[PDB]
């Protein structure tokens, strides 16, 4: 009948839905680890914090490559912007020139202002886009003194065998020392350990 | 006034952290014929508790606006969606940086112009 | 090496089996990727049917200013004419003009507090953590 | 078509406008803290009162 | 009190309707 | 006139 | 690529499915 | 277990042990001694008193019957259960009871000043929508004792609610005019204060005996008023039965009755003590 | 939240479209007569004010 | 890739029937590196 189905309904309805996920308050978080993943929560996680270390060893660092590719951007945005300016500049030079009206000659003048052009940036180097500077790194003397780790090593086994080395045997050296160490020694301007080298070799024995 | 204001400055403006005192009871009693100690004895307390630390933002004060709690916000909003959106989306960021890893520079010239376009 | 409050956020004790450069930047990367690889592991491991276990479809909650409430409590339009007069003509201009068909009443949908479905549930989530996942913090 | 079609389209932008941006407004200005919180001193050989201040501030 | 608020609706409601739909010149320009 | 109002306003306590 | 990604999450989808 | 609206069975399973507890128009004398098996409970109140004694094991006939119940309670509902098989009558009843499954009519309120959601924390839970369903072999409705022990606010104030904010609007304007009519609205249904109730009825209770064995529809109305002032405590229970022709005042107090059975004269009316 | 009354709106909104017109006319009459692209026609208006796909969709 | 469109439709009707219907871009406003950017959006806060 239609009270006793409706009757019948709510009991079970209330039944089912206590023993659904409502145990609660048991003191510990396991049981919803197990209800989410699984009896191998562990596992699944030590699997996951492995791959990320995997990831990040692979030399897939978000920041390196978003670096580069915001400074392609910026780069290919610079000229895709100045075309057009230089554009719509030349489309009010002549209709200023070859018209008789002074507003697109204000025109002109308004889209040579400095200020624009300094707010847009186009001046300015497009490392000055993502945030560094610009570094002239080949100016400086690239000797014995204050070498690196690497280079310095080179160039004395140069001297000692009276001829400069080639691509791939450097190369292969290079690897090599490398690998004797780990990689852990530092290779670009952002590592650590520097600053630490730098101060190494910045004494000449008398 | 008696305002007085410790702290970073950009351009012409409060721009970063910075420190706000009002010291107006101690120079207001200091022009009065009050003694320096007199002065301070009485009105240290109150100016001392109504130190003011804040971040400003162009001249503006931060914190009225729920500027703090937009980071997690955002993150409870980005955890709302559907799961196949989400493992989408995760997965195709990991994609996108094993594909960048390996292309050439005419490659990556290329899809920094589509990716303009599109934009 | 990761600071105290790195450790402490970590849901379990994690073994390395890996060096890693020094650095921030790629300690900061591996924990970013750890929380993507989690999430995506909770998202595909619930889509799997696994709702199926577990599947709570709340929704239709509607929420209603407690201020703009309590000012159309405050206000009597009934014991007296002129009042009345005014509410009734009011009313029928609101119901020709203001009210859409999907609105219950015009009574509800004065005091009713137009929300979205995304600001209500973050509205929820923010209420119960003031009253109160794996890598959420 | 033209004119009633505008008419239509003005009577939707009435009701949007009606239920977003007046009566709210309207309300408030008929009925009429967080500066206590932001004071972190308010609730409680030779320096200065700025040293003192920032003192109780780093205990507190 | 809160007597006349209904009223100062209505007065307006009509009003802005006169400014938004129904004026003749607005459809005309 | 308001003369006092305002060192009890700056001040916090009566002037003696 | 993008349509290989989303295939590849469909795949892992339709695993358990 | 433990719900308004044999027992043996059930406070042998409350706690395989045994268990003895102490506490009618003649004394009902709810005592329940439980060994389990002991069912020791007294009752058929009326001198020749008669217990309905009737040794089971914890259809096959002294005679061993079967009681089985399952709990499980979500929040403020609570589901009980019961399936009782006698062998005699060779035919299974049911039994269910659902606590506070009364409808909602307050709403969650927002307050901007705290940013923070207010859900009805009015919750005190006296709202009771009991409903007893019984089956007994073919007949599926062999008993439906459906009475509500709330406070009868919960269903006043959903009544009133209804009626104030979904059909005002559409009253016609011309029966207003009425004289003394507003007024009537206004005693009637009146202004609501923050999300509380309209008329702050508690304590009253509507308790619909009714049963589908009977021929017909005769049910059974008690209306029970559950006050601290009386004594400190106790239902005093006013109950009709359009069949018994019994109108019994009962005050019951942790099992001490003063019952008193009154019937109308067969104005005059006659009392049993 | 004080918005401009609608008649005005409209009517500067005309006057904006004949305002618009003339500045065609007027950039037409001074610079269509020039010939960028003689194989599909591309006067010198057209091209300076960046509708050579308008061009090259009509061709 | 050995996926048929029979389960592109049983997905796509498990996310929107079942859990859509169950219950501007993302992303942190503040974000360092955005790979997309254009340099031109501005933060109003810090």
């Amino acid at each position: 009948f239609v009270l006793h189905r409706v009757l019948k309904t709510l009991d079970r309805s209330r039944q089912l839905e206590y023993r659904l996920a409502r145990m609660g308050p048991e003191e510990a978080r396991e049981a919803y680890y197990e209800a989410v993943l699984g009896k191998d929560w562990k596992q699944q996680l030590q699997a996951d914090w492995d791959k990320a270390l995997e990831d990040v060893d692979a030399g897939l660092v978000t920041d390196e490559i978003n670096h580069e590719k915001r400074l392609m951007t910026a780069a290919q945005l610079r000229r895709l912007e100045v075309e057009e300016w230089d554009k719509q500049r030349m489309k009010n030079f002549y209709l200023a020139s070859f018209g008789g009206l002074r507003w697109f000659d204000q025109m002109e003048q308004a889209l040579h202002n400095p200020l624009f052009i300094e707010s847009r940036g186009w001046t300015d180097p497009v490392q000055n886009w993502v945030g560094q500077n610009r570094t002239y790194m080949d100016d400086l003397p690239a000797g014995q003194y204050m070498a690196g780790v690497g280079n310095a090593a080179i160039r004395i086994k140069e001297a000692e065998l009276k001829r400069k080395l080639t691509d791939v045997e450097r190369a292969h050296v290079l690897a090599r020392g490398g690998a004797v160490a780990g990689g852990l020694l530092p290779q670009q301007p952002t590592d650590p350990a520097t600053l630490a080298v730098a101060v190494g070799g910045a004494f000449v024995p008398s | 006034s008696g305002e007085v204001y410790i702290g970073e400055f950009f351009a012409g403006q409060r721009h970063g952290c910075g420190m706000t005192l009002d010291m107006k009871p101690y120079f207001y009693l200091l022009e009065r014929g009050v003694d320096p100690v007199e002065a301070y004895r009485r009105t240290a307390g109150a100016i001392m508790k109504n130190v003011e630390v804040r971040t400003w933002y162009r001249g503006n004060k931060l914190g009225d606006a729920k500027e703090d709690e937009v980071v997690e916000i955002n993150v409870l909003k980005d955890e709302l969606d559907d799961p196949f959106e989400i493992a989408l989306r995760n997965s195709l960021h990991d994609a996108k940086l094993r594909k960048w890893k390996a292309m050439s520079p005419q490659d990556k010239a290329m899809d920094r112009i589509v990716s303009i376009i599109e934009r | 090496v990761l600071t105290n409050t790195q450790a402490t956020l970590l849901p379990t004790d994690l073994q390395t089996k890996r060096t890693i450069k020094p650095g921030l930047i790629y300690t900061n990367s591996a924990l970013r990727k750890f929380v993507r690889n989690v999430n995506t592991r909770l998202n595909l491991k619930l889509l799997n049917s696994k709702e199926t276990n577990l599947t709570t479809k709340y929704k239709s909650q509607f929420i209603y200013s407690k201020r703009w409430k309590s000012i159309f409590s405050k206000i009597q339009p009934l014991q007296n004419g002129t009042t009345r007069k005014s509410y009734q003509l009011f009313r029928n201009v609101a119901k020709q003009i203001l009210v859409t068909p999907d609105a219950k009443s015009l009574k509800l949908i004065t005091i009713n507090q137009k929300l979205s479905l995304k600001e209500r549930k973050l509205l929820e989530l923010r209420t119960q953590y003031n009253n109160n996942t794996l890598v959420r913090p | 078509m033209n004119k009633k079609l505008k008419k239509f389209k003005a009577t939707n932008e009435l009701r949007q406008w009606w239920w977003n941006s007046f009566l709210p407004r309207y309300l408030s200005n008929l009925q009429v803290n967080k500066n206590v919180s932001f004071k972190p001193l308010s609730n409680t050989m030779n320096q200065n009162i700025v040293t003192e201040s920032v003192k109780v501030e780093t205990n507190q | 009190k809160l007597n006349f608020v209904y009223s100062e609706l209505f007065v307006k409601l009509i009003k802005e309707c006169k400014k938004r739909i129904h004026d003749q010149t607005f459809l005309k320009n | 006139p308001g003369r006092e109002a305002t060192y009890q306003r700056i001040v916090g306590a009566p002037r003696i | 690529n993008a349509i290989l990604t989303k295939l590849n999450v469909i795949n892992q989808l339709t695993n358990n499915e | 277990a433990s719900q308004e609206s044999w027992r043996s069975i059930g406070s042998a399973f409350g706690l395989s042990g045994a268990a003895a507890n102490g506490r009618t128009v003649d004394g009902q004398a709810d005592v329940g001694a439980s060994l389990k098996a002991i069912g020791v409970s007294a009752s058929n109140i009326t001198l020749i008193p008669s217990l309905k004694l009737t040794a089971a094991k914890q259809a096959v006939s002294q005679k061993p019957e079967l009681s089985a119940c399952w709990t499980g309670e979500a929040g403020a509902d609570r589901a009980t259960l019961l399936v009782n098989v006698d062998p005699v009558m060779r035919s299974v009843k049911l039994a269910a009871a659902v606590r506070t499954p009364g409808p909602e009519w307050r709403k969650v309120l927002y307050n901007d000043e705290t940013d923070l959601l207010e859900y009805p924390a009015d919750d005190g839970a006296r709202h009771t929508l009991y409903v007893q369903h019984e089956v007994r072999g073919r007949d599926l409705l062999h008993a439906t004792r459906l009475g509500c022990r709330l406070d009868l606010g919960r269903l006043v104030n959903y009544v009133v609610d209804f009626v104030d904010y979904r059909i005002e609007e559409n009253i016609p304007s011309f029966v207003w005019n009425v004289p003394l009519l507003p007024q009537l609205y206004s005693l009637l249904v009146p202004a609501d204060n923050d999300e509380q109730v309209r008329h702050r009825i508690t304590g009253w209770e509507l308790d619909v005996s009714h049963d589908f064995a009977r021929s017909g529809l005769l049910p059974v109305v008690a209306i029970s008023k559950t006050s601290k002032k009386l004594l400190g405590g106790g239902t005093l229970t006013a109950s009709y039965d359009a069949a018994a022709r019994e109108a019994g005042v009962s005050l019951s107090r942790k099992g001490v009755s003063v019952g008193a059975r009154v019937a109308r004269a067969e104005g005059r009316p006659s009392i049993h003590v | 939240e004080n918005p401009m009354d609608p008649r005005i709106r409209e009517l500067m909104a005309a006057e904006g479209m004949d305002d618009k017109l003339e500045d065609e006319g007027f950039k037409d009459t001074v610079l269509g007569s020039a010939i960028i692209n003689p194989y599909t026609g591309l006067d010198m208006k057209t091209y300076l004010d960046g509708k050579e796909r308008h061009q090259a969709e009509l061709v | 890739a050995g996926v048929s469109k029979e389960d592109e439709r049983r997905v796509e009707g498990l996310a929107a029937r079942w859990r859509r219907l169950l219950a501007r871009r993302p992303g942190n406003p503040l974000a360092a590196n955005d790979s997309d950017t254009g340099f031109e959006t501005e933060s109003d806060m810090m």
